């Protein structure tokens, strides 16, 4: 309609600074298909991989702190907790393990997932984590009693990212069924099922200050306030690659990594793509490989960290692009 | 669902369904289907409304054309005209670039002009083209076409101007200048000629000489200017030119 | 009518696209 | 009505009758027929009964609107007729025609030649050159035209032709620097050799 | 043959068994915390 387009044209987005590559830390001998940082501090960030390991990394130096070898198969995801000094990690060996960070050694392997487990999210407020695998089910664990407390049946296929919010919409799943769910853990049921994607929403992330949750199928990055479970915006992601990552920055600077490796940045809520970045790879590696598989920002937000399939981790420092809608 | 309804031959329900479908900003195809259905039904009251709705939902100039075509098929000439006006008005109204390509608007304008021509009164077409010009190349072309169809002198002049512009862009030059002069307005033509001269190895020299000669001729037709030209030539530095100057 | 009730237009519409200062 | 059904012949017959035979009425009828939708016939009629160029122009426009290979041909014919009858406007028309039929296949070269002729009555030469460049038989014709123009800047034209494409040999012959040309021809030839020999002798 | 690849996994909830798994046994009842 003309009534909306005109309005869109009238409104302007804020000039977010562009992004330039800063650090590249070829250290893993495998994909680096998870990355995470400490809520409390931003000194280190760990990165689980197809190595089977996960390595810890000092941001400032870029130096490899230490390794951790508590899986058999490849690590798919990790989550350092704000409220406790535990690092949860999870691998396609079906193990959702829990590393003490006072001793850097596993403690509570949680057992229950029938098959390769894709993501963890620690609940920001509770002493409870949430994991989901190709199982097609998101189980919540009491961390003390290392048992699945509840489980969330709804989904009809493998479930990827499964973020935890502190409100009522306490889990924000995202499947290959292309539904992204909002659940009520307490009710033992769904509350609202965002079906707006076309394909496997293989990426989703909570906004820090804004109580919303960007989510990405093969192209269209939707983003939504999950209070009602209502759409907020659609991003200009029109011919970008298969969106692997979908991290959001503190300053409303949503990042999206592709299977292409084209690092695409967007103003959040606007839905305005305001940068593209061509990937890079090593002289030995192939041009098809290069692809940002996992990524996240620091708590401040000036450094984006992208794990790419070059067996690398690339950290990114910081005139905006013209609007032009449909 | 629609086909089932058709088979049944209960039509109100089908209509309702169609309406519902069309409220969900569906495909152009759906809209077209709906239109077809409406046509098939006896009434042509409501079809217009639906078309309007479609247009509103799909700001696309092809839609407008389609609507017009329906109008044409229908008996009323006034209605078609009104529709055209509305289309034009809508295009005008969004001055901001929230728009279908400038080719599509041009096309629409052309169509309107054609319609007008087919109708009794031609002034209207001319007016429309003037309006178009005021609010580019495509538009100009359309205007020219309209003129041809039909004022003729004016059209010719416009064409000449366009040609001159093209030549300038490319940059024959002398010829262009001459044409401009002819078109003139006279003052403007003269200015253009002067500019050309200013703009203006052996071949180049020859061209320059020719230009100078032309200028001299112009002056004659119209002494100080000639003197100035001579001075300029001298500075640049021919014998023939000097001789001519002396004679003058 | 029932069908219409079942699926509404505002679902397809993003809410932020109209109002930017609006924040959840 | 037509759509519903889903006359022309009858209309044509009527038009013919009118032509045979008031003039204004006939013209109107013809116009109506055109609208409903021969062009050549209309043009002929215009030429005959009206001694009017406006009608011819209209016919040409109609033909253009109709648009195809036959249509193109008709347009060309109309243009020719106009030229025969009686400059800037003409040039513009020619240009338009050229644009329309960039690679029509049938007689692009001929059209170009015609345009050149019209221009003549440097521009013509330029046109010829363009044709030679942007245009197998047809191409050859264009080349020939270009050569002719050059003969009538010429050197430059020849060079251009050579670049585009035997041609080299021809250029050398024309020239007859000559030695260099001959050499060039040889690199890219029976008569060329002879020419070279002659040059050597002199 | 029946040596066959696959399409999808599963997750269906039955009545719990009440079996004393070895790993499930208590351990690290104390959860640590951060300083703030």
């Amino acid at each position: 309609i003309v009534n909306r387009y005109e309005k869109l044209l009238s409104q302007r987005p804020e000039w977010h600074a562009p992004w330039k590559l800063s650090r590249v830390i070829n250290g893993h001998l495998g994909w680096v298909r998870c990355v995470a940082i400490d809520p409390v501090d931003n000194e280190w960030f760990i990165t689980g991989s197809n190595d089977t390991t996960m390595k810890v990394w000092d941001l400032a130096t870029g130096k490899l702190k230490t390794t951790l070898a508590g899986h058999v198969m490849t690590v798919r995801d990790v989550a350092v907790s704000d409220r406790h000094p535990y690092l949860f990690s999870v691998s396609e060996d079906k193990t959702v393990k829990c590393w003490d960070l006072e001793k850097n050694q596993i403690i509570r392997d949680y057992y229950g997932h029938l098959s390769g487990v894709r993501t963890v999210s620690i609940h920001p407020t509770l002493d409870l984590i949430a994991t989901a695998g190709r199982d097609s089910v998101i189980k919540l664990w009491d961390m003390r009693t290392r048992i699945p407390v509840i489980t969330l049946v709804g989904h009809k296929g493998p479930i990827n990212q499964v973020q935890c919010t502190p409100v009522d919409p306490q889990v924000v799943s995202s499947s290959t069924d292309a539904t992204v769910r909002l659940w009520d853990v307490v009710a033992g049921k769904t509350m609202k099922v965002l079906t707006h994607h076309k394909r496997s929403v293989r990426a989703t992330a909570l906004h820090p200050k804004e109580f919303s949750v960007a989510s990405a199928c093969t192209d269209d990055i939707r983003s939504w306030g999950l209070a009602e479970g209502s759409l907020l915006t659609n991003f200009e992601s029109e011919k970008t690659g298969i969106i692997n990552t979908l991290s959001i920055n503190q300053d409303d600077v949503l990042f999206a990594g592709g299977d292409n490796g084209v690092l695409s940045f967007y103003d959040y809520k606007s839905g305005h793509k305001y940068q593209s970045l061509a990937t890079r790879e090593m002289v030995g590696s192939l041009e098809g490989e290069r692809s940002v598989l996992c990524s996240t920002f620091d708590k401040t937000g000036l450094r984006l960290i992208t794990g790419e399939a070059d067996k690398s981790i690339k950290i990114w420092k910081q005139p905006g692009l013209a609007w032009n809608p449909n | 669902y629609l086909i089932v309804e058709e088979s049944l031959n209960n039509v109100e329900i089908v209509r309702s369904l169609y309406t519902k479908w069309c409220s969900l900003e569906p495909g152009v195809n759906a809209w077209n289907s709906f239109v077809d259905f409406e046509i098939r039904q006896k009434n042509w009251n409501g079809v217009r409304e639906i078309y309007s709705k479609y247009v509103m939902a799909h700001p696309q100039m092809q839609t407008w054309l389609k609507w017009v075509r329906f109008e044409n098929r229908h008996g009323n000439t006034e209605f078609t005209r009104s529709v055209y006006s509305l289309a034009i008005d809508t295009v005008a109204n969004l001055q901001n670039l929230q728009i279908w390509s400038d080719m599509e608007v041009a096309k629409l304008v052309n169509s309107f002009a054609h319609w007008e021509a087919a109708q009794q009164e031609y002034e209207r077409s001319s007016a429309l083209y003037q309006i178009a010009i005021e609010k580019n190349q495509l538009l100009k072309a359309g205007l020219l076409d309209f003129e041809k169809q039909f004022n003729s002198i004016e059209e010719t002049i416009s064409y000449k101007r366009k040609m001159e512009y093209e030549t300038i862009l490319s940059n024959y030059d002398t010829w262009w200048l001459y044409l401009d002069l002819i078109s003139e307005f006279p003052k403007q033509i003269m200015q253009t000629f002067e500019k050309a001269i200013v703009d203006s190895k052996n071949v180049q020299w020859k061209r320059y000489i020719y230009l100078w000669m032309r200028y001299i001729c112009y002056v004659e037709l119209e002494s100080l200017l000639e003197e100035e030209l001579f001075q300029r030539l001298i500075d640049d530095i021919f014998s023939k030119i000097w001789l001519m100057y002396a004679k003058f | 009518d029932q069908i219409a009730k079942n699926v509404k237009l505002d679902d397809f519409i993003p809410k932020r696209q109209s109002n930017f200062e609006l924040s959840v | 009505n037509p759509e519903i059904l889903l006359s022309l012949r009858i209309w044509s017959k009527y038009i013919d009758y009118l032509e045979a035979y008031i003039f204004n009425k006939t013209k109107m009828a013809y116009n109506t027929v055109i609208d409903l939708r021969p062009a050549m016939a209309e043009n002929f009629a215009l030429f005959l009964q009206n001694y009017e160029v406006m009608e011819s122009f209209q016919v040409y426009e109609k033909t253009i609107p109709l648009f195809p290979p036959e249509i193109q041909y008709e347009l060309w014919i109309e243009y020719l007729e106009v030229a025969t009858s009686h400059p800037e406007h003409i040039r513009f028309l020619f240009e338009k025609a050229l644009k329309n039929l960039c690679s029509n296949g049938i007689d692009c070269k001929t059209i170009f030649i015609a345009y050149s002729v019209f221009e003549e009555r440097s521009k013509s030469i330029e046109i010829l050159r363009r044709g030679a460049v942007i245009g197998l038989e047809s191409r050859l014709q264009l080349w020939r035209m270009c050569i002719s123009k050059a003969e009538s800047v010429t050197r430059e034209l020849y060079q251009e032709c050579i670049q585009i494409l035997e041609f080299v040999i021809k250029f050398s012959d024309f020239e007859s620097r000559a030695r260099e040309i001959l050499a060039y021809g040889a690199k890219l030839n029976t008569e060329l050799w002879d020419s070279f020999e002659i040059f050597e002798l002199k | 043959p029946q040596l066959e690849a696959r399409s999808g996994a599963k997750a269906a909830a039955y009545t719990p068994t009440g079996i004393e798994h070895a790993r499930l046994l208590p351990g690290h009842t104390t959860l640590k915390y951060r300083k703030f």
